[PDB]
């Protein structure tokens, strides 16, 4: 049909523009911040993918939770998540953000940031390398590329 | 590996698969152990 | 050496498979149950028994330091082979 | 080595008889209601209880007080001890009064009607230790067991 | 049995300090309901303050109630100076926690805890 | 054995004062900084073309975990639980039993990859080189429980990456 | 009862509640809070979703790992319904649209899909089935919503004879279309009498209907403790929210009075204290700010 | 014992023993023990009423001049009735030396704050309040420093469990991060590692 073709091409356009202009807000909590900074450093250079370095939280498209989430900061994480405009994504970077990690059995650590915010990409490592984080960001772009917002809207 | 080939084994995958996450072929975890306690099955005949 | 339950589910090399009335099969709906189809119990049976001319044999698994710790296997029983407790290779005195 | 029977043949859920007379799984509410509805219709010797060989003192006094609320004194064990004479009134006529340790202090042990090697194997091991170190004299009235 | 005091020489000075801490919390509850924009009433927050004070009402040691007044002053300073968020104030109201079985029979039904 | 950073007295003759005033009024060090930024403008950047170009790794690299085999197909793991004893984050969960040929083998070998600190104490505690931490670092998932590897997943990582893992161990086993 | 579905733990996130729930329509207003209250017990929750997977992200922190299983389903595909319900011990229906669409009218959403779900849940061996009708459901109703929902209630009752059918009156909450409709309309005042019910009361009633074996085959009516006229209720909405998308079917439903059904059980028969509007309307309408309470009848 | 054994420093042992005698006899009102370890570290174990007079001495005396507070530490030892052991690591830059000043308290006896001697202590003993519950009298702003704001319990006490008593999660009903009792999906596996054989006969305690 014509309408299905039109909403498919518009889905492809808006998914292209969203995955090719991802703006991150990095929670530089712990040691994974150093490796996000290496993913911004000139060897890997996220800025050539259209992924800018340190966009403000009220204009960013993806929240990279890079470090250990403690109990004292989990409401601040959730408040910054609630202040992000949609579509917002969450990359969980490294073991403490993924599942608690080396501080999993601690009294003061949230056992993974997925107890606090919905998470799209889990990037494993302690820390994951800057290349592994850039792999996770390209996998997030591939996840955005196969979104079907207007096709489901046309089929609802 | 054209110059120094890898050592061939009967269990090394002939078909390398890429990252299957987000597909129907992704990894789903489960407990690989069997049942620990055995339950008592009552008899299928009546007790009269 | 994988077989299949009547539910259609592959039994793992441990022997694990969910029951039919077990709800935990729902995790594989639309997805797959990843099993390894190279059973080590079926592959170590395929090895030939090494006929040696000695009474005590040593096994390290091959490769020198890339194998297991070097153990010594007695071969006095002519009824049964002498199996390495690490790698599963088995040995027979040739007399 | 009997701990592997502790994970086989286990009772895990309450069972009641259905309309076909077969045991079927149920809840604790339904099972305790169906037992208590019959227990309220009992009085005196209408209800009795047999204690098994593996029952702790807490469940024993629990079921004793429960049947004493119905005024039932018929509470039994599987193992017969004779009630003639003193019975279970004095403790001394149903105990190992000497001790397990006091076997080390005896000089003649008389064993009547028992195979203590299997009925109480470490009591027999203590008798053997006193046999070996104290030159204990042992006699047995019964079948000539090892 | 001669111990060094924290603030109170006896229990009457201790009750004076308990009383002044309760006065400060009682005054603070409407401001706490307002600026944290809570979903509770001022009366319900004062009920929670009274519940937390009555929870410790069996202590007879002056040093223990001196530490209780010190910790209450610390929680009060964390409430007045807006250092707690809304979540720390609402943790006194165990709202998402399902009510536990209290009698014998429901604890028998749910599991093994006495 | 020590030196004084910033303990210089500037010269007060008219030459040096006029040098400092030409610096102040004519912005000489600001043009120096613009010159250094212009100098990096005309350099070749250090940017590799990921994913087509890859960061250089060593054979010691500690990435994704893999249970290995012998050159007969028999799995190397003989269920000794040294890896989970040494595991600093308690990521390794092991259950074992004698299997049908009487061999000491695991029935559970789980690694929570979100507890794992990727320090490789398991592969150096392992007496038979069964668990290794292989060279894969590109294994990001979309779901948390996809990073909860059981024995099937780890044996499949071994079968997947063994041609590379064996060569890395061949490079580094004389340092171990 | 299977050993993996015996309840364990202390009723928390890592516990096992023994509830395997397939919640159709879980991405809506009721499904949000029902999956939040199921997954906080340690329940296996199958969420069959129609929409974009992004639009299901908020359901993911609601339970422990592996406790929420997302899968695709189509309403006109019985195979996807069987694929979703065949491991569950309870199936909850929450499929609803306030408005009819080009591909789904009120009969597809309220008659065809609930009868399909209940038929497949009967022929898959599911123990418990909960369906959600409306309190004002009637064949002789002026709105097409209430007519098709009464028809669908009748068909659910006749094809799953042990279905717990639940009648909420007008559910108010943070994501409702009852207080948020009146707070964003800025349609008129008539003789309509309503008793709205709070969403957490509805969710606690649904979970108590899951846990109660006496709720099989019952028809509950979830209403609030206070009945209001429509006019002073709308004036209370505008007074709390500090103020001085629709169709004609929604207008017919707002101008339809909430009926009194004393012969049907309610929230008190499931152990639920119905929360009044005066505690929760400030929590709902705090978003709408840039009060004497409404008179009850 | 040359290659693998640590070389013993006898000169520092003799000098720190002489200075420990020096401090023990200048301040006999508070000094309880003086010990020097085999790796030459001096410990002055004092009475807790002499926190200020001893630390003011070592900071200000012309033969001590321990001007730097390296670290301030508590240790929970529950078998002692004074279970908390407060440790003052001090550095003299003039004599290039380190000293340790150790005292004790239980849960209820306050220790005098040493912010008047070392301002560095302002956070350290503040942390000893947060982690151990040791109250410090006349501290300028004594409150918690590391735990969450509603945190009950003093975590580095050894009767406090490893995972706590509560855990957080976001709850979408109340739209808020909430605290619940902790349930672990995998329990922390306690390992009993200690060998049943005596490792160090020099540390053998006399039996009962
Ligand atoms: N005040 C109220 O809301 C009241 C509601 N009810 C009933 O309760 C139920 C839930 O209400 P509510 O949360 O407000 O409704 P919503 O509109 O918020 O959500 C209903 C859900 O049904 C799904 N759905 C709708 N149409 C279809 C379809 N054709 N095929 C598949 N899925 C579909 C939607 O999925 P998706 O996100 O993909 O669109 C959504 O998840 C409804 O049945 C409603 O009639 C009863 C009384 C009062
Ligand atoms: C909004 C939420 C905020 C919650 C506020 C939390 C405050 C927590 C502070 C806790 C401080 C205390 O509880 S110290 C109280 C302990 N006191 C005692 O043990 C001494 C006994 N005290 C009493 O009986 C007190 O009622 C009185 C008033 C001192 C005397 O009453 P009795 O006479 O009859
Ligand atoms: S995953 Fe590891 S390196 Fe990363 S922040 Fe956590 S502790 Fe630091
Ligand atoms: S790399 Fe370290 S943390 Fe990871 S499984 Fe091995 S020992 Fe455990
Ligand atoms: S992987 Fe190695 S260390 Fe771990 S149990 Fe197996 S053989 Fe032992
Ligand atoms: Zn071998």
């Amino acid at each position: 049909s014509r309408g299905e073709y039109v909403v498919a091409k518009l889905d492809d356009l808006i998914n292209w523009a969203r995955r090719s202009s991802l703006w991150p807000m990095t929670f530089g909590l712990a040691c994974c911040a150093v490796e996000m900074m290496h993913m911004a450093a000139p060897r890997y250079d996220m800025d050539r993918f259209g992924v800018v370095f340190r966009a403000s939280p009220r204009q960013s498209d993806v929240m990279i939770v890079a470090g250990t989430l403690t109990n004292k900061m989990a409401p601040a994480l959730r408040k910054v998540y609630d202040q992000m405009p949609e579509p917002r994504y969450v990359v969980s970077m490294g073991s403490c953000a993924n599942g608690g990690g080396y501080y999993h059995y601690s009294y003061s650590v949230v056992r993974g940031c997925d107890r606090i915010v919905p998470v799209d990409i889990y990037v494993p490592g302690c820390p994951p390398t800057a290349e592994a984080l850039l792999y996770g960001i390209l996998q997030l772009q591939k996840k955005i590329k196969r979104e079907k917002r207007l096709r489901i809207w046309y089929r609802r | 590996p054209t110059v120094k080939p890898p050592t061939a084994r009967k269990f090394i995958w002939t078909n390398h698969k890429f990252n299957l996450s987000g597909t129907p072929q992704q990894y789903v975890p489960y407990s690989t152990t069997r049942k620990k306690i055995q339950e008592w099955v009552p008899p299928s005949t009546p007790y009269k | 050496g994988v077989r299949t339950s009547p539910t259609g589910e592959k039994v793992t090399h441990t022997g694990q498979v969910y029951d039919d009335e077990d709800y935990r099969r729902v995790r594989f709906v639309g997805r797959q149950k990843e099993v390894n189809e190279n059973f080590a119990i079926d592959l170590i049976a395929e090895q030939p028994v090494s006929q040696v001319g000695s009474r005590v044999i040593s096994c390290d698994g091959g490769g020198g330091a890339l194998g297991h710790p070097r153990v010594y296997i007695n071969l006095d029983k002519e009824t049964k082979t002498g199996t390495c407790g690490y790698c599963g290779l088995q040995f027979r005195q040739q007399h | 080595f009997a701990y592997d029977g502790l994970k086989r043949q286990r009772l895990t859920e309450p069972m009641v008889r259905n309309e076909k007379g077969l045991l079927t799984h149920t809840t604790w509410e339904d099972a305790l209601s169906r037992v208590a509805g019959m227990l309220q219709s009992c009085q005196g010797n209408d209800v009795a209880a047999i204690a098994g060989g593996l029952v702790d003192a807490e469940a024993l006094i629990a079921l004793k007080d429960l049947l004493n609320r119905v005024d039932s004194d018929t509470l039994c064990t599987e193992e017969v001890f004779p009630t003639a004479g003193a019975g279970t009134d004095l403790r001394s006529n149903y105990l190992l009064n000497t001790t397990i340790a006091g076997v080390e202090e005896a000089d003649v042990v008389l064993l009547v009607g028992t195979n203590p090697r299997f009925e109480a194997p470490l009591f027999n091991a203590r008798i053997r230790k006193s046999w070996l170190h104290n030159d204990l004299k042992v006699a047995l009235i019964g079948s000539p067991v090892d | 049995t001669s111990v060094k005091p924290i603030f109170s020489r006896d229990m009457n000075e201790a009750k004076r300090r308990v009383r002044e801490l309760y006065r400060a919390w009682y005054r603070e509850v409407p401001n706490t309901v307002h600026l944290f924009q809570l979903d509770i009433s001022v009366k319900q927050g004062r009920d929670k303050v009274r519940e937390m004070f009555k929870k410790n009402a069996h202590v007879t040691d002056p040093r223990v109630v001196d530490l209780l007044v010190i910790k209450g002053k610390m929680e009060l300073e964390e409430t007045i100076n807006v250092w707690k968020q809304r979540t720390h104030v609402m943790r006194f109201f165990h709202e998402t926690e399902a009510p536990r079985p209290k009698d014998f029979l429901s604890k028998f039904y749910v599991g093994h805890d006495p | 054995t020590y030196k004084y950073v910033n303990l210089r007295e500037p010269s007060m003759d008219m030459k040096s004062v006029t040098d400092r005033a030409a610096q102040t009024l004519l912005w000489t060090e600001l043009i120096r900084g613009l010159g250094m930024t212009l100098s990096y403008l005309f350099r070749e950047p250090a940017t590799i073309n990921y994913p087509f170009e890859k960061g250089p790794l060593s054979p010691r690299f500690r990435g994704e975990h893999a249970l290995r085999r012998y050159p007969s197909g028999e799995e190397r793991c003989i269920a000794c639980k040294l890896c989970e004893a040494v595991c600093p984050a308690q990521a390794i969960t092991i259950e074992a039993e004698p299997r049908a040929d009487g061999s000491r083998r695991t029935t559970r070998y789980d690694i929570d990859m979100t507890k794992c600190i990727y320090c490789g104490f398991c592969q150096e505690a392992c007496p038979v080189d069964a668990i290794v931490e292989g060279p894969n670092f590109e294994f990001s998932t979309e779901t948390h429980e996809e990073l909860l590897y059981n024995k099937e997943k780890l044996l499949n990582n071994g079968d997947k990456w063994e041609a590379e893992i064996a060569a890395n161990i061949q490079a580094d086993y004389l340092y171990r | 009862l299977h050993h993996a579905v015996i309840p364990h733990g202390k009723g928390g996130r890592s516990s096992v509640s023994g509830i395997v729930a397939t919640v159709f329509g879980a991405t809506g207003f009721l499904g949000r809070y029902l999956v939040n209250h199921l997954g906080r017990m340690g329940s296996q929750v199958i969420v069959p979703y129609r929409c974009e997977p992004y639009d299901t992200m908020h359901l993911r922190p609601m339970g422990d790992l592996g406790q929420i299983i997302f899968m695709d389903w189509n309403g006109r595909d019985k195979d996807s319904i069987r694929r979703a319900v065949e491991h569950s011990n309870v199936v909850i229906n929450l499929v609803g649209r306030e408005w009819e669409t080009k591909n789904f009218d009120f009969e597809d959403v309220f008659v065809k899909i609930p009868q399909a779900i209940a038929q497949v849940s009967k022929e898959a061996g599911v123990e418990k089935f909960i369906h959600i009708s409306h309190l004002n459901a009637d064949i002789k109703s002026s709105s097409k919503y209430l007519r098709n929902k009464a028809v669908g209630e009748k068909e659910v009752r006749e094809t799953f004879p042990e279905a717990t059918i639940i009648k909420p009156a007008d559910i108010f909450g943070r994501e409702d279309r009852f207080l948020n409709y009146f707070a964003n309309i800025r349609s008129l005042g008539k003789k309509t009498v309503k008793q709205p019910v709070y969403i957490v009361d509805v969710t606690k009633g649904i979970i108590n209907a899951i846990k109660d074996p006496d709720a099989r085959g019952k028809t509950f009516a979830f209403v609030g403790p206070n009945r209001y006229l429509l006019f002073d209720l709308v004036q209370y909405v505008f007074a709390v929210a500090h103020r001085p998308w629709t169709t004609r079917d929604k207008v017919e439903r707002i101008h339809t009075t909430d009926r009194t059904l004393p012969h049907l059980p309610g929230l008190e028969d499931l152990g639920v204290q119905a929360t009044p509007l005066e505690l929760k309307a400030i929590e709902v309408l705090r978003r709408h700010r840039t009060v004497q309470p409404a008179k009850t009848v | 014992t040359r290659p693998t054994v640590r070389p013993r420093n006898d000169v520092a042992h003799k000098q720190l023993s002489a200075f420990g005698e020096y401090v023990a006899e200048i301040l006999p009102k508070y000094v309880q023990q003086v010990q020097v370890s085999c790796f030459s570290e001096l410990e002055i174990c004092i009475h807790p009423d002499g926190v200020i007079p001893v630390l003011t001495f070592l900071r200000d005396h012309s033969n001590a001049q321990f001007k730097s507070l390296a670290d301030l530490t508590a240790v929970d030892i529950p078998t002692r009735q004074n279970r908390f052991e407060i440790v003052y690591n001090l550095l003299s830059l003039r004599f290039n030396s380190r000293i340790r000043v150790k005292t004790y308290t239980d849960e209820l006896t306050p220790v005098e704050s040493s912010v008047s001697v070392y301002k560095a202590a302002n956070w350290y003993e503040r942390e000893i309040w947060d982690m151990f519950g040791v109250f410090f009298a006349n501290h300028p702003d004594l409150r918690r420093i590391l735990t969450d704001y509603g945190f009950e319990g003093h975590p580095f006490r050894k009767d406090f469990p490893l995972s706590g008593y509560v855990e957080l999660r976001y709850d979408d009903e109340v739209k808020r991060v909430v605290a619940e009792p902790v349930e672990l999906a995998q329990e922390f596996r306690k390992f009993d590692l200690n060998s049943p054989w005596e490792a160090f006969p020099a540390y053998r305690q006399p039996p009962e």
